[PDB]
RNA sequence: UACCUGGUUGAUCCUGCCAGUAGCAUAUGCUUGUCUCAAAGAUUAAGCCAUGCAUGUCUAAGUACGCACGGCCGGUACAGUGAAACUGCGAAUGGCUCAUUAAAUCAGUUAUGGUUCCUUUGGUCGCUCGACUUGGAUAACUGUGGUAAUUCUAGAGCUAAUACAUGCCGACGGGCGCUGACCCCCUUCGCGGGGGGGAUGCGUGCAUUUAUCAGUGGUGACUCUAGAUAACCUCGGGCCGAUCGCACGCCCGGCGGCGACGACCCAUUCGAACGUCUGCCCUAUCAACUUUCGAUGGUAGUCGCCGUGCCUACCAUGGUGACCACGGGUGACGGGGAAUCAGGGUUCGAUUCCGGAGAGGGAGCCUGAGAAACGGCUACCACAUCCAAGGAAGGCAGCAGGCGCGCAAAUU
RNA sequence: UAAAGUUGCUGCAGUUAAAAAGCUCGUAGUUGGAUCUUGGGAGCGGCCGUCCCCUGCUCGGCGCCGGCCCGAAGCGUUUACUUUGAAAAAAUUAGAGUGUUCAAAGCAGGCCGCCUGGAUACCGCAGCUAGGAAUAAUGGAAUAGGACCGCGGUUCUAUUUUGUUG
RNA sequence: CGCUACUACCGAUUGGAUGGUUUAGUGAGGCCCUCGGAUCGGCCCCGCCGGGGUGCCCUGGCGGAGCGCUGA
RNA sequence: CAUGUUGGAACAAUGUAGGUAAGGGAAGUCGGCAAGCCGGAUCCGUAACUUCGGGAUAAGGAUUGGCUCUAAGGGCUGGCAG
């Protein structure tokens, strides 16, 4: 323990990649991104188990180098690159492409669209900077100093620029009832609105979010972003449609595709 | 070597820890500077991270804010008068942070005459016969000495720096540090800050 | 009164030096949604370990405790009464923690017995780690 | 599965223990047809160890004339591979063991607005008003030289560079601030007086220093972030690209599409470290403990990556405990866990995952972003192999294998 | 380790089987009397179950003719207790899920391209979050320094303003 | 009281052997500071000679100093 | 006061009274006899045993010079100044 880890066990692999114990012994501790070790499923096991792409270490590799895999309009060529939530990936050989949303799960959002939904990323602020001459400067979810706001841009909004240029088009300030996604825990991606804003000054502020049918609960300000406006997305979605469906009814249409499916 | 370890010594209670490793590099101490006044002598020395550390060993360079106006030029250093930490740090002359040093006046002396045209000091009957400040306090142009009228009303003198600027030494203050980047820079002191430093100078007197 | 100590104490942001023809106090608003006093700004006292008045941010927890002690200075020792369950008999046990805090001095008349709030900080000292940021006077003393 | 039976008596009812009964996990006894996963030198000795290897590694991207091979079209250098060298990056990951360690370690828990971080990623890379590409040596190569050597080791003659080092065109033409020749207007008698140009003397980016003055984005919350002003700058000074691969036009020394690197820098990621709150086995045949030689505070520093009696200085006299402090003990690494289990509990966890700790014992340090590293080094103390008897070399608690130990644990 | 209710929290025992200090005093510790919001008001259920209530006002609307209420909001003795929610490595364990053909494993595979797995509860305490206010704390006015109303006074001093200038 | 067999106990032995903490003394080895200065390169005025602007000079095959100055 | 009832010149033995000894260290001897060591003060630290008085300067350690400052420790006259 007087250096960094180059290793990590199979065993203490995190289980939301969904690896087995048997067939690995070690994991990626990655060649790393703008996103964690948690908060991402970096691009080998998004490429070679949940489209299963590719095999062995060999397999892998020999796609990342060549520059195929088309990130956020620079191609970087790491097996191991933490890709987390609104970025842009994009295959260039296939036909094939991502945009990075949480589904209602422990589990990402493993789903495929076009490149004019890969065109735009809705850029949340974690805080809000200014430089060496009284210039603006932002630090995002992805740490992103793309400087230029707009004024009712504040930290807990998100913005809107440009993939091609990086300059802003549209953003949405804090409103109640904008679309929302919660970035945490068992709710890490609950497809809702926020219903409520009340204050916790120095421990962690209470947003209620609503699901879309009337689902009321709460979670801290920090892992709530929000996807668009009141009823309407500005990004394409994954299944499940944010109902969050419990233990009990994952026996009843599930099982009922085995009545008239066969 | 000399550590920073929290864990070599007592606990709240009284009772002694006992040691569950040897010592760690991070835990780390290397001697004082113990800085005097001589020529630019700077030892650099590596610290944690892969970063440079300026050791002053001797140092008589910096810059110093005359606070009231807020002037500033690179002056000598030439004494360590007080020193509210050790009484002995004044002796071995070494420069830490707060430590009250004189300076030379001529760079500020310079500036005032620069900016206002008034000369300080010089016992009555002393004029400047070689004449270089006579006609920075005389001669201007017609209709801008004015402008040194509407800087004349409220350009007076501090209380107790008409006694400093006179002798040429300004009691100066450090307020970076010379062990930790190599320079000693600070400022002036004035008022009620300069009310205490020679307060606590000619206490000792008598 | 003040400054009859050794190194000039000062707050390290305003002035007192300047040509005129009761000195100029420098405070702050600390968050959570607590009340800096009269007597902090009414007052010339000079203290730099205060969340109001000082070099300290106050962060992480914020707990209470009954003040014990006031022999040491510019620090009280508070006390931290709780129970304690323990799993195989069903029952509770008295413990405290008296943790070292350090006595915002704008709080002028402070009692033993009085509710302080104390929140987290960086290490003030060895053991302090915790401010004075309200308290409560006696049950009376009404002379 | 929430369970009992034998035993004191001449017989009795009982308290009561011993003994059965059943797992479980170390050995051991005798016996061992099939196949499957599968423990293993934990317990006694963190006792001692006979070879070797696991940390270095060569590409379209600093770098390349080894004649080391081998292609031809040569004089516009460098073909294209491959070796030491090194700009640089790895040996700090692992693997092993459980000796120390009793609010330690550690767990959940929040903190860094207290900090550090090559890699990886966001980025900024003519902002300053004062070069068509440079230095003079070095490495490998190479020859000569000894010393038993051991991964031991000088001098000569050449010499490459994202080294070792210096640095200039351009942007550039001003604006940005003072002292100001000078002129445009004059009211009242001349002086008192109210407003714009304008030669020119100076100074003017990005991180570190104070202070003045209002407060332009921001968090629950700045001494954040700033605006700017006086301007301040370590020969042991921050950068201001003396870089590369392959394409490459219009052209007779200029323009440009896509890679490359590294820093000043801020923003990450992998982390690290110090912190908050609550929690642990036995012991009163341990009742007070700690403290002008740091104890608990202050205040100024010192130093450190930073917060702190972390360490000094002069002050105050604290802190802790009958809610068991402190002291002593542990066949105590902690936890995730394991065995048993009506319900509660009780014992166990050295062992494969995580956190810490150690490399015979201690202690000091170089290097690097990261060790107080031992498959680095320097000692002292113990052990111990060479010796040509002058003087060298060494760490298995990495993998086998000895030796000692034992009831106890495999193939060099 | 269970049997062991022979360590007893659930759950032992102390007249004579082992055991109550000889005896009171007594400090922490432990445990501590009763007592402070009551019933009907308002619709439905098949006389009466359930529901809805009897706390305070700088911003905004089904609005509206100096002004009538309602939603976002800074702010309403504290503590325990209880419920929910947040977050809380896998491995093991229980097992949704699925035929290692059995079993323990395992996130496998399944149907002649597509479909689906990779959840969930628990995670003593401790922290956080939003209710409930019974239970036990613990307060508020006693030579009233008293809750609540607008006044007489005494200073710092927001800005709406004294034609631009002071 | 007397045999036998183990088991702890006390006991002269200023008994013995061990771990751990510690004041006192001498103190290896590093690191840091302070000098050091072995060596290793320079810069100058000139000596022997050159090639061109013009006995004055800018670039030089080659020797010697005040080590004058300067650095690793 | 005139070196104790005399002087001068020699500096052998052996005496009497002083000292000093390399390495060892009580082997000397009836016996550590004689000699030696230790020695003051400040400042630490102080056992067995006890008639709780002691033991005790137990034992066992540290500093000490010179010179130069600094702080602290007082009268007096009518929280002060002289």
């Amino acid at each position: 323990a007087r250096g960094p880890k180059k290793h990590l066990k199979r065993v203490a692999a995190p289980k939301h990649w969904m690896l087995d114990k048997l067939t690995s012994v070690f994991a990626p501790r990655p060649s790393t991104g703008p996103h964690k070790l948690r908060e991402c499923l970096p691009l080998i096991i998004f490429l070679r188990n949940k489209l299963k792409y590719a095999l062995t270490g060999d397999e892998v590799k020999k796609i990342c180098m060549q520059r195929f895999i088309k990130i956020d309009g620079k191609v970087r060529a790491d097996i191991t690159y933490p890709a987390g939530f609104m970025d842009v990936i994009s295959i260039d050989k296939t036909g094939e492409n991502f945009r990075l949303i949480y589904d209602t799960k422990g589990r990402f959002a493993v789903h495929r669209i076009t490149p004019e939904e890969a065109k735009y990323k809705l850029c949340k602020v974690r805080k809000i900077f200014v430089g060496t001459k009284g210039i603006p400067h932002l630090v995002t979810h992805d740490a992103r100093t793309i400087r230029y706001p707009d004024p009712l841009i504040k930290m807990n909004d998100t913005i809107q620029i440009d993939l091609e240029t990086g300059k802003i088009t549209d953003f949405i300030k804090f409103d109640t009832g904008n679309l929302c996604m919660v970035t945490g825990g068992a709710n890490l991606g609950r497809i809702g609105v926020i219903t409520n804003r009340e204050r916790h000054p120095g421990s962690f502020d209470v947003v209620h979010v609503k699901d879309a049918n009337g689902n009321s609960f709460a979670t801290r300000l920090s892992n709530i972003f929000v996807i668009g406006k009141g009823n309407k997305p500005w990004i394409s979605l994954p299944r499940g449609k944010g109902i969050r469906l419990t233990i009990a009814e994952e026996r009843d249409k599930r099982l009922a595709a085995k009545q008239s499916s066969g | 070597g000399i550590s920073r370890d929290n864990w070599h010594k007592r606990r709240k209670t009284g009772g002694k820890r006992k040691p569950y490793h040897k010592k760690r590099k991070y835990e780390l101490g290397r001697p004082a500077a113990n800085t005097k006044i001589g020529p630019r002598r700077i030892h650099t020395v590596r610290v944690r991270g892969g970063n440079k550390k300026y050791r002053a060993l001797r140092l008589d360079v910096g810059n110093f804010s005359w606070g009231s106006e807020c002037c500033t030029r690179k002056t000598r250093i030439i004494d360590v008068v007080y020193n509210a930490s050790n009484n002995e740090l004044v002796r071995t002359k070494t420069l830490v942070k707060n430590c009250i040093v004189l300076i030379d006046s001529t760079p500020y002396r310079q500036w005032y005459e620069s900016h206002y045209a008034l000369p300080l000091g010089r016992k009555k009957g002393a004029k400047l016969t070689p004449e270089e400040e006579e006609i920075l306090n005389k001669k201007r142009s017609k209709k801008i000495q004015k402008k040194y009228d509407e800087r004349k009303k409220n350009a007076k003198i501090s209380s107790l720096l008409e006694e400093q600027f006179q002798q040429g030494k300004l009691l100066a203050c450090i307020a970076s540090r010379p062990g930790q980047c190599g320079r000693a820079d600070g400022y002036v002191l004035e008022g009620k800050e300069l009310e205490f430093y020679l307060r606590k100078i000619k206490a000792r007197k008598g | 009164d003040i400054q009859t100590e050794r190194a000039y104490q000062k707050q390290p942001t305003i002035f007192q030096n300047k040509k005129r023809v009761k000195l100029p106090r420098y405070y702050k608003n600390i968050g959570l949604g607590f009340k800096t006093p009269k007597e902090a700004i009414e007052g010339t006292y000079i203290d730099k370990k205060c969340p109001f008045t000082g070099n300290v941010s106050i962060r992480g927890r914020i707990l209470s405790g009954v003040v014990t002690k006031m022999k040491m200075q510019r620090t009280i020792v508070i006390r931290r009464d709780y129970l304690h369950y323990i799993r195989k008999y069903n029952r509770f046990e008295k413990r405290h923690k008296n943790m070292s805090v350090h006595l915002s001095p704008c709080f002028r008349d402070v009692q033993i017995g009085d509710i302080v709030t104390v929140g987290e900080c960086r290490p003030l000292s060895k053991t302090v780690r915790f401010n004075v940021l309200k308290v409560t006077k006696a049950a009376g003393t009404k002379k």
